């Protein structure tokens, strides 16, 4: 910063003396090496010579560390940091070396001396100079006891990019992302999808992510699949299926298609899956597997299903198949394979009733189970449950049996739709004679 | 004074899930109301008596 | 264009016929144009001794807030925006104030 006209180079005094304090030090005068040094730097840092106050700094550092003087290495460090404020690069480059010295030495005291250099640095003195030091440090103490309920608090407590901005952007992903799944292996839920939202906030950084971002990013195909999110981890799967066009190995490719087909089924009729399902649908690479005519039961002929034929025609996707990858995850398991068996009965129900309205004025109660393969009484709890939450419009008469679909028609209405008639039958009018003198007075004359 | 308000919210709430259970259909067999309110038929129907004056 | 002749906008207007015929960019009194091609002094700050404190804590408020916005978006506090040199009638408070411009 400030630079001072250049009078006499400190370096060499330091140059024949640092030397010489190591040869005190070897015979075990442990002692007489320390104090004499602290002496020499307090002169350079009145003159507040960076390098000079540098090199000494880290000598008693490195010193210390083959002294095995690691009761006096801990009084050292901090005495070493809060004298006279130091040179801020000075105190910076000491955190450095002494950074190394915990990552290669084991034994229990690390730990014990770890957190020493934490506060050191805490958070006086600190910044560009020993802010990037602390982050790492703080994560050798996250794998310091593997990762447990207390390593998750150890971690949430680093509040990242906004207080560690001035650090590489692919590291900061990486701490960012690598404290979320801290809080899965203690199954904090609500915590996850509030750290989670902190790194969507910047995307594409897949210059080198062969697995950085975006395989890295699978915790959300496990966070949201935990209560009921279905469309929201089918997006997530087609986003890592950008990634078999980056990593486009046969089987990898293969086994995403398999789950991004699975359960977008499995989500609810909405506008938004509409329009989802037809993109997934209609692919030059769908063809290989035998699940595209499933997903395409979806779409076309309105394809009412029978749950007995649709087990029948596809009981390899909860055993076995071409891959069956994700069938096995799936539908394979015990309990949370087995739940995605209601839920998709479900859906594959929902279709028939939705369908059926369509083209169904009045149906009876007893056929109506038929076609949804449910019995009586379970026909009516499903179809209490859509009418409730408004999504099928169905009047149910059970004294009879007879379930109609038909708003009650209004009188506007029934006026209204007869309004519609007529534009479009004046408009055919007006076509079919344009039509007419296209052909009949243009060939005529020829 | 909680205890003392748990009468009213069970009032309320009665009226609540006969709404719920009456909105899926059209005109149905008490009997059917009373098996899914799981309450007795005697009351069920005073209680749609005043309900609907 | 109908579009830029949003309220405020300075416009010219005809003689006879009073008809918009160009927008304009906002006027710039005469006065706030001398106001700032003013200074051929050129004083270093190497000029101005003594005042080797006050220097840094004026600079705190000019120079820093304007060029690494970033660091008090961390603490949370908002860079003050005034600054009044009083003093002794001798002093350098002009000199400083030249300093800088
Ligand atoms: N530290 C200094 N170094 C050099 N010159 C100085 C210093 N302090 C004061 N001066 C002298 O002060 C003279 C006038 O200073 P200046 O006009 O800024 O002071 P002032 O009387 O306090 O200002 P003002 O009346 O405009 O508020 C300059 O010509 C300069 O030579
Ligand atoms: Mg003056």
């Amino acid at each position: 910063g400030r630079i001072v006209k250049m009078e006499v180079d400190y370096s060499a005094t330091v140059d024949q003396r640092l030397p010489e304090c190591a040869k005190l030090a070897k015979e075990g005068r442990l002692q007489e090496v320390i104090e004499t040094l602290l002496s020499l730097e307090k002169q350079t840092r009145t003159a507040s010579d960076m390098v000079s106050t540098s090199r000494i700094l880290v000598a008693v550092v490195k010193m210390c560390y083959e002294a095995k003087e690691w009761d006096l290495l801990n009084e050292n460090i901090m005495l070493l940091s809060k004298r006279r404020s130091q040179l801020k690069q000075a105190v910076a480059k000491m955190v450095q070396q002494c950074c190394t010295y915990v990552e290669e030495i084991t034994d229990l005291p690390i730990k014990l001396r770890l957190i020493d250099t934490l506060r050191m640095v805490t958070e006086g003195k600190i910044y560009v100079e020993i802010e990037r030091a602390r982050l790492t440090k703080t994560l050798a103490t996250i794998k310091e006891q593997n990762g447990d309920v207390k390593e998750a608090a150890s971690i949430l407590q680093e509040l990242q990019v906004e207080t560690y901005g001035s650090m590489e952007k692919k590291e900061r992903v990486e701490f960012i992302l690598e404290q979320m799944r801290l809080c899965l292996a203690v199954k904090d839920y609500i915590r996850t999808q509030i750290i989670s939202k902190k790194i969507n906030t910047k995307f594409f950084q897949e210059e080198n992510t062969e697995k950085l971002k975006l395989k890295y990013y699978n915790l959300m195909i496990q966070l949201d699949q935990h209560e009921g999110s279905y469309l929201s981890i089918c997006k997530h799967y087609r986003a890592i299926y950008d990634t078999p066009c980056i990593q486009a190995e046969s089987e990898k490719w293969q086994q995403a298609l398999k789950s991004v087909v699975l359960y977008v089924i499995l989500a609810p009729f909405d506008n938004e899956q509409s329009d989802l399902v037809h993109r997934i649908s209609g692919d030059k690479k769908l063809e290989e597997i035998p699940k595209y005519k499933d997903l395409l039961k979806l779409f076309t002929t309105m394809e009412l299903m029978r749950w007995s034929t649709l087990v029948e025609d596809y009981g390899m996707e909860l055993r076995k198949g071409s891959l069956e990858s994700p069938a096995t995850d799936v539908f394979g398991s015990t309990e949370e394979g087995e739940k995605r068996w209601k839920d998709l009965k479900n859906r594959v129900v929902e279709h028939n009733i939705r369908i059926m309205a369509k083209y169904y004025t009045r149906i009876t109660m007893k056929r109506m189970a038929q076609l949804l393969d449910l019995s009586v009484d379970e026909s009516e709890a499903f179809l209490s449950n859509l009418v409730v939450n408004k999504t099928i419009f169905a009047k149910v008469d059970r004294l009879a049996g007879i379930i109609n679909f038909q708003r009650p028609k209004d009188p506007n209405n029934l006026l209204n739709d007869w309004s519609q008639k007529l534009n479009s039958l004046m408009s055919l009018v007006n076509k079919t004679t344009h039509l007419i003198a296209k052909e009949e007075m243009i060939h005529n004359l020829q | 004074i909680i205890s003392t308000h748990l009468a009213k919210l069970y009032d309320n709430l009665l009226e609540q899930n006969l709404i719920r259970v009456i909105e899926p259909f059209s005109r149905v067999q008490i009997e059917h109301i009373s098996s899914l309110i799981k309450l007795s038929k005697a009351d069920v129907e005073r209680k749609l008596s005043q309900m609907i004056l | 264009d109908k579009s830029k002749l949003k309220p405020g906008t300075r416009v010219a207007l005809d003689m006879t016929t009073l008809t918009i015929m160009r927008y304009l960019p906002r006027e710039v009194d005469p006065l706030v144009y001398n106001m700032s091609h003013e200074d051929p002094g050129n004083v270093s700050y190497s000029e101005i001794g003594g005042l080797s404190e006050q220097i840094r804590e004026l600079r705190e408020v000019i120079e820093l807030p304007l060029t690494n916005p970033e660091l008090f978006q961390r603490v949370g506090i908002i860079p003050p925006k005034g600054c009044l040199l009083y003093g002794p009638p001798g002093t350098g408070k002009t000199l400083l104030a030249r300093a800088v411009a």
